[PDB]
Formats: structure tokens, C-alpha cells, sequence
């Protein structure tokens, strides 16, 4: 993201600059929609994709003047298993089999 | 109810599209959009029928039963041809314009008239004289008739033409050559022109080259593929072609109204491009017209080729019906040109069989038992040709009065010819009509002395029978295929089909001296080899025990009555003890086979009268290559008489095999303490000779080779003196372990061992080289990190010194890797070339025969060799190379004479 | 290997010794340190060297994904530095003048609770070679023979 | 730029002085874009190899032309190594030896596909700004950007695009079976498919 920066749109007046990223649990929304965290036995067994959610925010630039900034939700992200940022990372055996 | 007697080619005229074809098409649309795929164009605007619609061209036609039909286009701007372009050119530069003459003198048109009806016949030799035509006609600027008209050169290089002409001066500037100005000049050439080159007045005109009208191949060729369920996928065929007519549309309206003169220009040469990649879409020079995903359309020459197309892929090999196809599995108790066959495969495959009048007892039991019980029918046929399947509620009211005259589809039963293959299909003998019979299980079954011609083995392959249905196709199965036919080799003439291992071993087992079979031991085996003598075993001739019999008389009931064969085999270690009783044979031709034949050895077989006197059975008497005893029963006592003298050997024995034990455990790659201090001086010495030889290359006393250079010679002479090493511990263990235990006796004899793999399991392994170099690759002047660089000895580049018995340590295990690693590419590597190789020789010299007058004939007439193969004896019945055999002849005569 | 940051190491050895391109002749000077392909810097004793940065990796101060290899041509020399992220690495242990160094003393503390690979690698009994830097060694097979 | 060893010194000249006088300074530039298309291009002469050498010539050290001169001196000791080994200086080098043999793996491997992945949804981005400022005009100045970003950004772009080339194995890139479905019979077997 740090390589691309502002570049357009074609007024010469606004400009946007990228800001940070977090990257959230992994959850999953249906229709009627309700956010809920997966579990990846339930998400090998009705063909979803293990994934979380990408924020990201973005300056905006009034004539050099950055005044406030505003994180919007680009996309989602495949996730690998047990690793550090999904949801079964340093837990114990009991709850494994939980 | 005629045939095709030939084919002639041409071209067609753009007259006979428009005559050949019903409708033109002008609508750019294809279905617009998932509803009534109807319109007045590209679809069945009768044209062609591909929905269960009956509206057709007047003919009714609904799809089955409807040839395809042909449309045109009217093209609004003239068209080269692809394919043509390259010979466009060669008339181009070849002919004065604006006339239509040849640019020749008036001798090479009297000449070269008459050199046509000399080389009449040969294709390759007239082929040459139509590129001197093309040569004589470039040098030359002045016509006889026209007063050198100023010549233009041509010009090429892909497909865009140009012209150097001057206009003030000297000027060469590239006119662009339009297609309108070249069929222009085209038709003014007359029509006795085209014998001067490779072209006819009636098929070929060079005017009808460049499309005007292009065609529109039917429906029939262009099929709906549905997606989903309701989706159509537009074909390949259909997705350009729509293209060609929409941008044809716009061109009519372009120059009907606009007039810039230039776009007009630019939109010519799409139209050209558009349709190019129709024709081809690989050539070069054009990017290919892909479809809008990512994927290239397979246009016609796609279509015609490309290792799967239809010459190879679908015509000349087609998929197939009434076949089979799982696993292979043994039994030795079936005869040789026998079967095994799955009862659930018997009851999927059928032959017709058409009543008569003597199997008509036979076949009402086969319709009146249904599908279902293993006698029983599927399909049964009237002589109308209505056929009436037999599943479904009744069969008596189809056991009725059958009819003399139906064809009823029954079951496989014990008797009927089938066929059998092992894909991949080398050689001619892979393919041999076997004997149905049928037993309860999944797999095929199949006799163990047919697996060399089939070259299998029996860890899961999988084996494909088809049976033949029409009664002339059967009957060239069984007499021209079965099995007993194939028992010598086209290749060398010795048996192919004959004993392996268990088949060998055995049978040194019977004729060993000392094999004495006890009373019971005689009885019980003579009734499993499936022969059938009354009580004569006689005489029982050492009592000395018990009354029991020798393993010579056993194993001579097998014989003919009057053989007479003598040679030596593989077991010969003392070559005295074989002559003497060779002396004695050749000066006193009938001895008697009581007194002095009693002097035999193990290594010497002497059969007289049907009666195997002296001798030991080894392969030399059977055996994937050359059996003496074998081959000599097939020349002299028909065939039919060696597939019983095979199928009762291989039972006699591994009857013996089985209850006389041949295990083979641990013990029997050991050597005793004293014979291993021998092999471990060995070891050191030739170490040092090593370690010396090094010595002499790093001071200066090189003594070199005059072929290599001193880094050569030094790894040359190396590997010698390893080999010998390796060489002289092998001689050591083999003197050592008797010709007693069960591992020498596989070896000796011979199936499935060396004399090298039974010395490289208590000693040596030899040095471990990578094709001829010895190991090099890996670090900077060492091959692994444990080694001291700088440095050749034996022990640190390559040379293992320990056994499969005592162990390797992990630098010798790790260089024995590197030597394995090599095997395993040169397997898949070397089979890929040899299938290609083998394509080139089969379709350059399958249209050989042999006519009667014994003469090998090409299709053209020319006799390639008179009187057949340096003439004339067939090489599956020739003897190794040459021809009657006399000398075995006159041995053979005088004997049965004089003998009597 | 996993990664680091570049710009640590290159500030690193610019204090040890290293004489930049600004200087270099070079030939013949015995000299060229790469890092990771390209060419930075000038040393001029390869003994003191290479041997310096492999001392300071068994005490602790760098971090231990560096290693260094040396080129020893009768006409060439050069030092090699590793720092990028996808080699392949094998662990052995040092010896030091003829003797294993970290005998049973520490191998009942792995076989207790007390400590773990974790430990023995910063307390620099166990080293990481890549395929270059394996290329100066010289591996023993047994403990035998030593 | 080459090198100041005298023995790699002498032989410099002779491949220099033997094609000197044909092309003088800064008249060679404009002869790569006689090679690459012919005719008195003019337009596509100076333009075309200015494009060439800015992003073909060695694109790690920089794609200004600021960095021309770094490049000299790396393409510089790329001859002097074909020159020394003509000598006989050091040894060849093999492509096997795995000191120049790296793995590039799913860590690295991923931020390819998420780099294209990216630069697209940004490049979709900037088109619905410009085709949405008109339609409506304007609207409250701090609170259009808070609005205009929002509305403008549909997010399955990104994720698709993601998933589509995970799931089949055909990467923008170039390669092709890069995802391999997991291989999940008898335990050793799923191991060794992870290594
Ligand atoms: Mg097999
Ligand atoms: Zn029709
Ligand atoms: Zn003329």
C-alpha cells in the first residue's frame, strides 16, 4: 500500500491518501445480515471460504489541510490454519477436540 | 450398391457455390437472446436441422437422417485464400501481363510438350521440373510478344504484395498490389497455359483462387452445446463466423455511402485478416483469434489436426464396443491357449448366433431361460430387424415358434474365440485369439508360459479382451490367431513361448543324480501331468531300499518314440568328462544304453529312442531364448503335438517343486571367517596400488596415453585396477559356497539370477559410476563435506567396500543413491524416442505384400526385390540364418533307417 | 530462513572495517564483501575478518540469521554475506580444538525442563550453515573420530 | 567503469578501438530506435528507446533515468566477468549448487497475487469517482469525501480475484499449478505433501 500512495482522480482539487490496515477475526455474513465467527470444521463442510475482513483507512486531502479519516472495508482475505491469526492459534488440547 | 473406384481433386468455381448452396445469409445474429433460436441467416433457414423441428429444405428431414446443407456469402471485396498464397506468388513472378504468355522461347515449348509424356509416370520426378519452369521464367525481361512492357518485381513476405516500379526516373516506390488488380490479370491468361504448369483446364481454374464467395459449412458440423440447462455454448465454428458477417454488413454500408477513399483501405485488409484466421489460426505473423475467456479457437486446421484430429484421433482409430478391460491374476491348470473369464463379464458381452437347424434344441433353452441364469439370452432379432429385448415379464410367449431364420444374442459359453491385448502394443504377437472358459471371480486368468509374448507381469496389469460377432470374422480368429501357431518368434526363430521360473528349477530338480521318487511319489504325480499310461512305471530298478524308481524314466514318458538329439548345456564344468562320451558316440553311432552309458555326467544330454539316457534339464530345454528340445519337437512332429508336450512338462514340474521344498533363507549368503580375511587383503592392496597412482601424476612421472590428456589417463587407468579388484573378490566367494543351497541353483540353471547379483551380496559392490564418469559433481574439488579437499583416492569419489549383508555407512549409502537415481531416468526417457522411431518405419513400409510369383511390390508397380528376401525362406521356419538344415537332416534319417 | 531488515546489517559493518567503493582501486587488493549480490565495501585482511563476524554471532550481539563464507582462489579472494529470505539451512554443532563443546552437562538440562533449542542456538553451541558457508567446513561423522 | 586491472587493460582497447569509429556520442541512442523499427520513425525513434531503457535494462536499480548511471557500473562488471573467464580467472559456475538456488514460497508467493489484486480494485476505484461527480454535483463539502469514498468502492472486486486464482491455479503472474488440492489419504501422505 506504502508504494502507491495518492494518485488520482482527474480534479485537480481532491486527492487521497492510504492510511493503515488491520485485519479483523475470522467472521462471515449471509443474507439478512448477521456477523458471526467461523470455525473451520463448519467451514469445510458447506463450501464457504475461511476468511477475514481487510480495513482499511484513507486521508482525505482538502488542499494539503488533513482533517479527518475514515477506515472502509476493502475486502476479505483467505486465513491459514493455525497460524497466528486465526482463531486456533496456542489453544489447549480439551478445546481442539471442543 | 456400388464402391468408390477414385477420388479427383480440384477447386471449386465460385458458379458451383452458388448452385451447391440454398440460402445466403445476411442476418449477423446468432440466438438474441436464451429463446427461439430462429432467424432468417446462420440457423435453420433451411439449412440444416439440429432441433426436433421439422422444417427442412422441402425434404421433411428431422434429425436423424439429415445431411447438413451449405450456405454462402456473397463477400462484397475479393478474397485471397490462405493455403494458395505461397503458389499465388509463384504464378505472379512467372507470367508477362497484360497477355497472358508464358515468358518462354519457342524451343522449350516444342521441348518440354514432349519430356511430359516420358516422365508420365513418377510423382517425385516431375515434381523437379516444375521448379525449373519457375526458374527460367524470373530472368527474363523481354517478351516475343509484347516489347518488354516494363516487368514490375514482386514481392512477398507474408501475405501483403507490392510492386518496384519507376514511374519518373528511377522511383521504387512500393505500390501496394490490390486483390481486385490480380484476378483482373488473372483470367487473361488462356487456358493452354495451364499444362506448361501443374494445373487442368476443367478443375483448376487460378481465377477461382480468390474468394469472391465464401461458403458456409451446415448445422450438422456445427453442433449446440448446452452449459447448464438452458445455456447454449456457441461453437467455435459459429462464434467467427458470425463475426465475418457483421463486419461484412458495415463494409456494404461503407461504400455505399461513404466516400473518404481511405478507411476503405484499412477496413479491406480486416476483412482479409478476419477471415485468415478461420482457414488457419496458427500461422505466423497473426495474433490468434482467441475467445473471449482466455482460450484460442480451434478453427479448421485445428479441426483437421493437431495429434488428436480426425486421420489419427477418430478415422483410421475409432473407439470401440463389446470389450472388457480389469486384472490379471495365474493358474498353471488351464491348458496353454486357454482363458479365465469373470461371470460378470460373460453375462455383458454376447454373440450373435443365428438358428440354423441343428442347434435349434439349443437355443430354445437359451431364450427360455431369461438374463438372468449364465445360460441365457439378451437380445433376440426377427428377420424384419426389429429387435425385442427379453428382460422384461415373459419369455415364454418369445419361446413360441422360434422361426428358423432369427439371430439370437446369448451369453459367452465355453468355446467361443475371443481375443486378448496388453496396450502397449509393440510387436505382432501381442494379440492372440484364446479359448473362453469360465470361472467365479474378478480377474482374468491366464497361463504362466504365455507371459514372455505378452512381456507382463503379475503385479496388477490389466489386460482387454473383445470378441469378435460376424461369423467371417470368427473364423479368421481361430485358425490364422490361436496360440499353438505363435510358438517360435519372427524375429530369431527360437521358441517365444516356453517354460520360466519355476518351470526351470524344477526340472533340475527331477534329473539331478540322486532324485530317487519312492512308489507313491511316481503314482500320484503321473495323474496330476495329465497324461494317462496304464500300469507301466516299470521296472523298479533299485531295490536296494524299497522298490523305487530313478528321475531319468519319469521324465522319459514325455518324449516321442524316436528322438535322437545330443549337445551340451550350461552346467558343463569339467569339459574331459563330456568328451569322452562324446568320442564314443560319433565312431559307435548305436551303443548299447546299458553298459557304457553308465559312465555319464550332469552336463551332457543324450536322449535315444524316447528315452533320456544321460543328461540334466536345465534351460537349454526350454526358456524365453533357445531350447533345443523345444525347437526340434515343432520342425519334426507338427504343432498341435507341442502344446501337449508343454502343458504336460509344466505340470510334471511344479509338481516336484512344490512337495521337495526350495526356500531360502538368511544362511544362504555366508561366507566362514577365512574366505572373508581373503577378501579384506584384497581390499587394502588395491587401495594403495591407487594411492600409488596418484603419486606418480603429482611429481612428474605422468607415462602418458597418446589419446588423453593426463587428467584422462589418470581416471582411465583408475577404474581398471577397481574393476579387477572388484572382479578378483568375485571369483573368491564363488569358489567357496557349494553348488548346494538354493541360491546357486537359480543361478546356474537360470531364472531370475546372475552369477554377478549372488557376488555382490557377500562382497563388493564395485565402484559406483554416473554414465562412464566417475563422481565429480558437488563442492568446490570434494563431492560431500566430509572428505579432504583435493583429493582422488578410491575410497573418497565414489567406490563402495561394504556388502548388502555388512552394512553401508553413509557416505557409501549416499553415493549408491546417486548411481540408483541414474536407472530411473533412462527408463521413461528411452521409451518416449523408440514409439516415434517405430512410427516413422510401420507407415513407410506397411503397403508390402508378396504376389505369387514370389516378388515384393510397391502400390506404384515397381518391383523393390525379386523372389522374396534374398529368396525365398519365410524367417519364422528359417534355422538361425540359413536354410534346409541338412547336417541334422542326414543324422536324423539314417538313425530311425539304420536303427529301425 | 525467514528475513530482516536490510539496512541494520549494512550499517553494521561500515564500523568494523569496511572501506566503501569511494576508495577501492581494487586490484589487487584482497577485497569485495558482497552482500546479497551486490557489491559494497573493501576490507583488507580476510583472516581478521571473517573470522570476527562468526565470533561475534556465538556470543549474542547480531542476529542469528547471518553467515559467513570466504573465497580462497590462489589469485581471487572474496567474503561473502548472506541476508536475504528463501536459503536452505542444516544445523550442526561446533568443535572447538578437538573437543564437542557442550557435553552432558547441558543434555540433562534438555532432558529436564530447564532449557531448549531455543537456548542452545544463543548460547551458541549449534550452528546454522547454508549451502555456501558449508563449503569452508570440514564434518566429522561420529563422535569417535574427532 | 570496467575494470583497472592492466592484463583486463589492453584487451579493452582492441574490442573498443576495432568499432569506434563507425557511431559517435549520443547518436547511438537514436540508432536503437533505427533497429527496432525502420523509415525515418522520428516520433517512435527518440520515444521508443527512451522507453525501452527506462523499463528493459536492468529494472532493479531504478526505473528513473537519474539512475543511468548506477546501471552502467552493474552492467560493467557483467562484462568484466565474461572477460576474466576468457583469461582463465575463475571457474564456471553451476546452476545446481544450491547457493544459487532459492525458494520463493507462500509467504512471498501470496503477495504477488495480492499486489495485482490490489492495483485493479484502485484503478476501479478512481473510475467511479469521476463518473459520479457530475451526476449528482455537489454536495456537503467536508462530508463528500466521507460519502463519495463509501459509495464508491463495491468491494467483491478484490476478493474474486483472490479466491478465482487460488482455486483453479493460474496465477497473472505466469505460473501454472501453484495450488494443489491436499492429498489426504493415510496420514504419512498429507505430511508429505506439506514438504
Ligand atoms: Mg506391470
Ligand atoms: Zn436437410
Ligand atoms: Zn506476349
Amino acid at each position: 500500500v506504502n508504494e502507491f500512495g495518492e494518485v488520482v482522480p482527474d480534479i485537480p482539487n481532491f486527492k487521497v491518501k492510504f492510511g493503515k490496515i488491520r485485519i479483523g477475526q475470522p467472521e462471515f455474513q449471509e443474507a439478512q445480515g448477521q456477523r458471526r465467527p467461523l470455525y473451520p470444521m463448519d467451514a469445510r463442510i458447506r463450501n464457504l471460504t475461511y476468511s477475514a475482513p481487510l480495513y482499511l483507512e484513507m486521508i482525505p486531502v482538502v488542499n494539503g489541510i488533513e482533517q479527518e479519516p475514515v477506515e472502509v472495508r476493502i475486502g476479505e482475505l483467505p486465513i491459514m490454519l493455525k497460524s497466528k491469526a486465526c482463531r486456533l492459534y496456542g489453544l489447549s488440547d480439551e478445546e481442539l477436540i471442543k | 450398391k456400388k464402391v468408390i473406384g477414385s477420388i479427383e481433386f480440384g477447386i471449386l468455381s465460385p458458379q458451383e457455390i452458388r448452385k451447391m448452396s440454398a440460402a445466403e445469409i445476411t442476418v449477423p445474429d446468432t440466438y438474441d437472446d436464451d429463446g427461439y433460436p430462429i432467424e432468417g441467416g446462420l440457423m435453420d433457414k433451411r439449412l440444416g436441422v439440429i432441433d426436433p423441428g421439422l422444417r427442412c429444405e422441402t425434404c421433411g428431414a428431422r434429425a436423424g437422417e439429415c445431411p447438413g446443407h451449405f450456405g454462402h456469402i456473397e463477400l462484397a471485396r475479393p478474397v485471397i485464400h490462405v493455403g494458395f498464397a505461397k503458389t499465388i506468388h509463384r504464378v505472379l513472378e512467372s507470367t508477362c501481363r497484360e497477355c497472358g504468355r508464358i515468358k518462354l522461347t519457342d524451343e522449350e515449348i516444342e521441348e518440354y510438350m514432349q519430356k511430359f509424356e516420358v516422365m508420365g509416370d513418377r510423382k517425385g520426378a516431375v515434381d523437379k521440373l516444375i521448379k525449373e519452369i519457375h526458374k527460367k521464367a524470373k530472368e527474363r525481361m523481354v517478351c516475343p510478344h509484347c516489347g518488354a512492357p516494363q516487368f514490375p518485381i514482386k514481392f512477398e513476405r507474408p501475405t501483403i504484395y507490392w510492386e518496384l516500379r519507376k514511374d519518373e526516373e528511377g522511383n521504387e516506390y512500393k505500390h501496394r498490389m490490390m486483390p481486385s488488380e490480380v484476378r483482373d490479370r488473372l483470367e487473361k491468361i488462356p487456358d493452354k497455359d495451364l499444362p506448361l504448369l501443374g494445373l487442368h483446364p476443367e478443375k483448376s481454374r487460378p481465377e477461382w483462387m480468390v474468394l469472391t464467395v465464401l461458403p458456409v459449412p451446415p448445422v450438422t458440423m456445427r453442433p449446440s452445446i448446452t452449459l447448464e440447462s438452458g445455456i447454449r455454448a456457441e461453437d467455435d465454428l459459429t462464434h467467427k463466423l458470425v463475426d465475418i458477417i457483421r463486419i461484412n454488413n458495415r463494409l456494404k454500408s461503407n461504400i455505399e455511402a461513404g466516400a473518404p477513399q481511405l478507411i476503405i483501405e484499412d477496413l479491406w485488409d480486416l476483412l482479409q485478416y478476419h477471415v485468415t484466421t478461420y482457414i488457419n489460426n496458427e500461422t505466423s505473423g497473426v495474433p490468434p483469434a482467441k475467445h473471449k475467456s482466455g482460450r484460442p479457437l480451434k478453427t479448421l486446421a485445428q479441426r483437421l489436426k493437431g495429434k488428436e484430429g480426425r486421420f489419427r484421433g477418430n478415422l483410421s482409430g475409432k473407439r470401440v464396443n463389446f470389450s472388457a478391460r480389469t486384472v490379471i491374476s495365474p493358474d498353471p491348470m488351464i491348458s496353454i491357449n486357454e482363458v479365465g473369464v469373470p461371470l460378470a463379464v460373460a453375462m455383458e458381452l454376447t454373440v450373435p448366433e443365428k438358428v440354423t437347424e441343428f442347434n435349434y434344441e439349443k437355443l430354445k433353452q437359451r431364450v427360455l431361460n431369461g438374463p438372468e441364469k449364465y445360460p441365457g439370452a439378451n437380445y433376440v432379432i426377427d428377420p424384419e430387424g426389429r429387435r425385442i429385448r427379453l428382460m422384461e415379464s415373459n419369455r415364454e410367449l418369445i419361446a413360441e415358434k422360434l422361426d428358423i431364420g432369427w439371430t439370437v444374442e446369448r451369453h459367452l459359453e465355453d468355446g467361443d474365440v475371443v481375443l486378448f491385448n496388453r496396450q502397449p502394443s509393440l510387436h505382432r504377437m501381442s494379440i492372440m485369439a484364446h479359448r473362453v472358459r469360465v470361472m467365479p471371480y474378478r480377474t482374468f486368468r491366464l497361463n504362466l508360459p504365455v507371459c514372455p509374448p505378452y512381456n507382463a507381469d503379475f503385479d496388477g496389469d490389466e489386460m482387454n479382451l473383445h470378441v469378435p460377432q460376424t461369423e467371417e470374422a470368427q473364423a479368421e480368429a481361430k485358425i490364422l490367431m490361436e496360440v499353438q501357431n505363435h510358438i517360435i518368434s519372427p524375429r530369431y526363430g527360437g521358441p517365444l513361448i516356453a517354460g520360466i521360473q519355476d518351470h526351470i528349477s524344477g526340472g533340475y530338480l527331477l534329473t539331478r543324480e540322486g532324485a530317487y521318487f519312492t512308489r507313491y511319489e511316481v503314482e500320484q504325480m503321473l495323474m496330476f501331468a495329465g497324461m494317462d499310461v496304464n500300469e507301466l512305471p516299470e521296472p523298479d530298478k533299485y531295490e536296494n531300499g524299497e522298490p523305487l524308481w530313478s528321475g531319468k524314466t519319469i521324465f522319459s514318458l514325455l518324449l516321442p518314440d524316436d528322438l535322437t538329439i545330443w549337445y551340451r548345456n550350461k552346467l558343463c564344468d569339467e569339459p574331459e568328462r563330456c568328451e569322452a562320451l562324446e568320442k564314443l558316440i560319433e565312431e559307435k553311432l548305436i551303443p548299447d544304453p546299458e553298459e557304457v552309458r553308465k559312465l555319464a555326467y550332469d552336463g551332457f544330454v543324450y536322449i535315444q529312442n524316447g528315452k533320456l539316457l544321460s543328461g540334466a534339464v536345465d534351460k537349454k530345454a526350454y526358456g524365453r531364448e533357445d531350447g533345443k528340445l523345444l525347437d526340434i519337437i515343432v520342425r519334426e512332429y507338427g504343432v498341435e503335438r507341442a502344446r501337449q508336450f508343454l502343458d504336460q512338462v509344466t505340470k510334471l514340474t511344479i509338481w516336484v517343486i512344490t512337495h521337495k521344498g526350495f526356500t531360502t533363507a538368511i544362511d544362504d549368503e555366508d561366507l566362514p571367517q577365512e574366505a572373508i580375511d581373503r577378501i579384506h587383503e584384497i581390499i587394502r592392496e588395491a587401495e594403495e596400488k591407487v594411492q600409488r597412482l596418484i603419486e606418480a601424476y603429482k611429481r612428474g612421472e605422468l607415462e602418458p596415453l597418446p589419446g588423453k590428456t593426463l587428467e584422462e589417463t589418470l581416471e582411465s587407468k583408475i577404474m581398471a585396477v577397481l574393476a579387477e579388484a572388484r572382479d578378483n573378490a568375485g571369483k573368491v566367494a564363488e569358489r567357496y559356497l557349494g553348488m548346494n543351497n538354493h541360491a546357486v541353483i537359480m543361478a546356474k540353471t537360470g531364472a531370475r539370477g546372475k552369477i554377478l547379483n549372488i557376488t555382490q551380496m557377500a562382497a563388493m559392490l564395485g565402484q559406483q559410476s554416473i554414465r562412464g564418469k566417475r563422481l565429480y559433481r558437488g563442492y568446490r574439488g570434494r563431492v560431500l563435506t566430509h572428505f579432504k579437499p583435493g583429493d582422488l583416492g578410491a575410497r573418497a569419489r565414489g567406490f563402495v567396500t561394504n556388502s548388502y549383508k555388512s552394512g553401508l555407512t553413509p557416505q557409501e549409502y549416499f553415493f549408491h543413491a546417486m548411481g540408483g537415481r541414474e536407472g530411473l531416468v533412462d527408463t521413461a526417457v528411452r521409451t518416449a524416442q523408440s514409439g516415434y522411431m517405430q512410427r516413422r518405419l510401420i507407415n513407410a513400409l506397411q503397403d508390402l505384400k508378396v504376389d505369387y510369383d514370389g516378388t515384393v511390390r510397391d502400390p506404384t508397380g515397381i518391383i523393390v526385390q525379386f523372389k522374396y528376401g534374398e529368396d525365398g525362406v519365410d524367417p519364422m521356419k528359417s534355422w538361425q540364418g540359413k536354410t534346409v538344415d541338412v547336417d541334422r537332416v542326414i543324422v536324423r534319417t539314417l538313425l530311425k533307417m539304420r536303427g529301425g | 530462513t525467514t528475513g530482516i531488515p536490510e539496512r541494520e546489517v549494512r550499517e553494521y559493518l561500515m564500523k568494523m572495517g569496511v572501506v566503501p567503493i569511494e576508495e577501492r582501486r581494487p586490484a589487487p587488493g584482497l577485497y569485495r564483501v558482497y552482500l546479497n549480490g551486490v557489491l559494497i565495501g573493501t576490507v583488507e585482511d580476510g583472516r581478521k575478518l571473517v573470522e570476527r563476524i562468526r565470533a561475534d554471532r556465538r556470543a549474542g550481539k547480531i542476529s542469528d540469521v547471518i553467515n559467513v563464507a570466504l573465497y580462497e582462489d590462489e589469485e581471487v579472494k572474496e567474503v561473502y554475506i548472506n541476508s536475504d529470505d528463501g536459503r536452505v539451512r542444516r544445523p550442526l554443532i561446533v568443535v572447538e580444538n578437538g573437543k564437542p563443546k557442550l557435553t552432558r552437562e547441558h543434555v540433562e538440562g534438555i532432558k529436564n525442563g530447564t532449557l531448549t533449542w531455543s537456548d542452545l542456538i544463543r548460547m551458541g553451541v549449534i550452528e546454522y550453515l547454508d549451502a555456501e558457508e558449508e563449503e569452508n567446513a570440514y564434518v566429522a561423522t561420529w563422535p569417535w573420530e574427532v | 567503469a570496467v575494470s583497472d586491472d592492466p592484463r583486463i587493460q589492453q584487451v579493452l582497447f582492441d574490442n573498443l578501438e576495432d568499432a569506434s569509429d563507425i557511431s559517435t556520442q549520443e547518436e547511438a541512442l537514436d540508432y536503437i530506435g533505427r533497429l527496432a523499427l525502420p523509415g525515418q520513425p522520428k516520433e517512435y525513434r527518440l520515444r521508443r528507446a527512451e522507453h525501452i531503457i527506462d523499463n528493459n535494462l536492468l529494472p532493479h536499480m531504478g526505473v528513473d533515468p537519474e539512475n543511468r548511471r548506477a546501471k552502467a557500473y552493474y552492467l560493467g562488471m557483467m562484462a568484466l566477468k565474461v572477460l576474466e573467464l576468457s583469461l582463465g580467472l575463475r571457474g564456471e559456475d553451476d546452476k545446481d549448487h544450491y547457493a544459487n538456488k532459492r525458494l520463493k514460497l507462500a509467504g512471498d508467493l501470496l503477495k504477488d497475487l495480492f499486489r495485482v489484486a490490489f492495483g485493479q480494485l484502485v484503478k476501479d476505484m478512481q473510475y467511479q469517482m469521476t463518473k459520479t461527480y457530475q451526476r449528482k454535483g455537489e454536495r456537503y463539502t467536508f462530508e463528500n469525501i466521507q460519502r463519495f469514498v463509501r459509495n464508491s468502492i463495491r468491494p467483491d472486486v478484490l476478493s474474486e480475484r483472490i479466491e478465482h486464482a487460488l482455486a483453479t491455479g493460474s496465477w497473472p503472474g505466469g505460473r501454472t499449478g501453484v495450488s494443489q488440492l491436499l492429498d489426504r489419504t493415510n496420514y504419512m501422505s498429507t505430511l508429505s505433501h506439506l514438504r
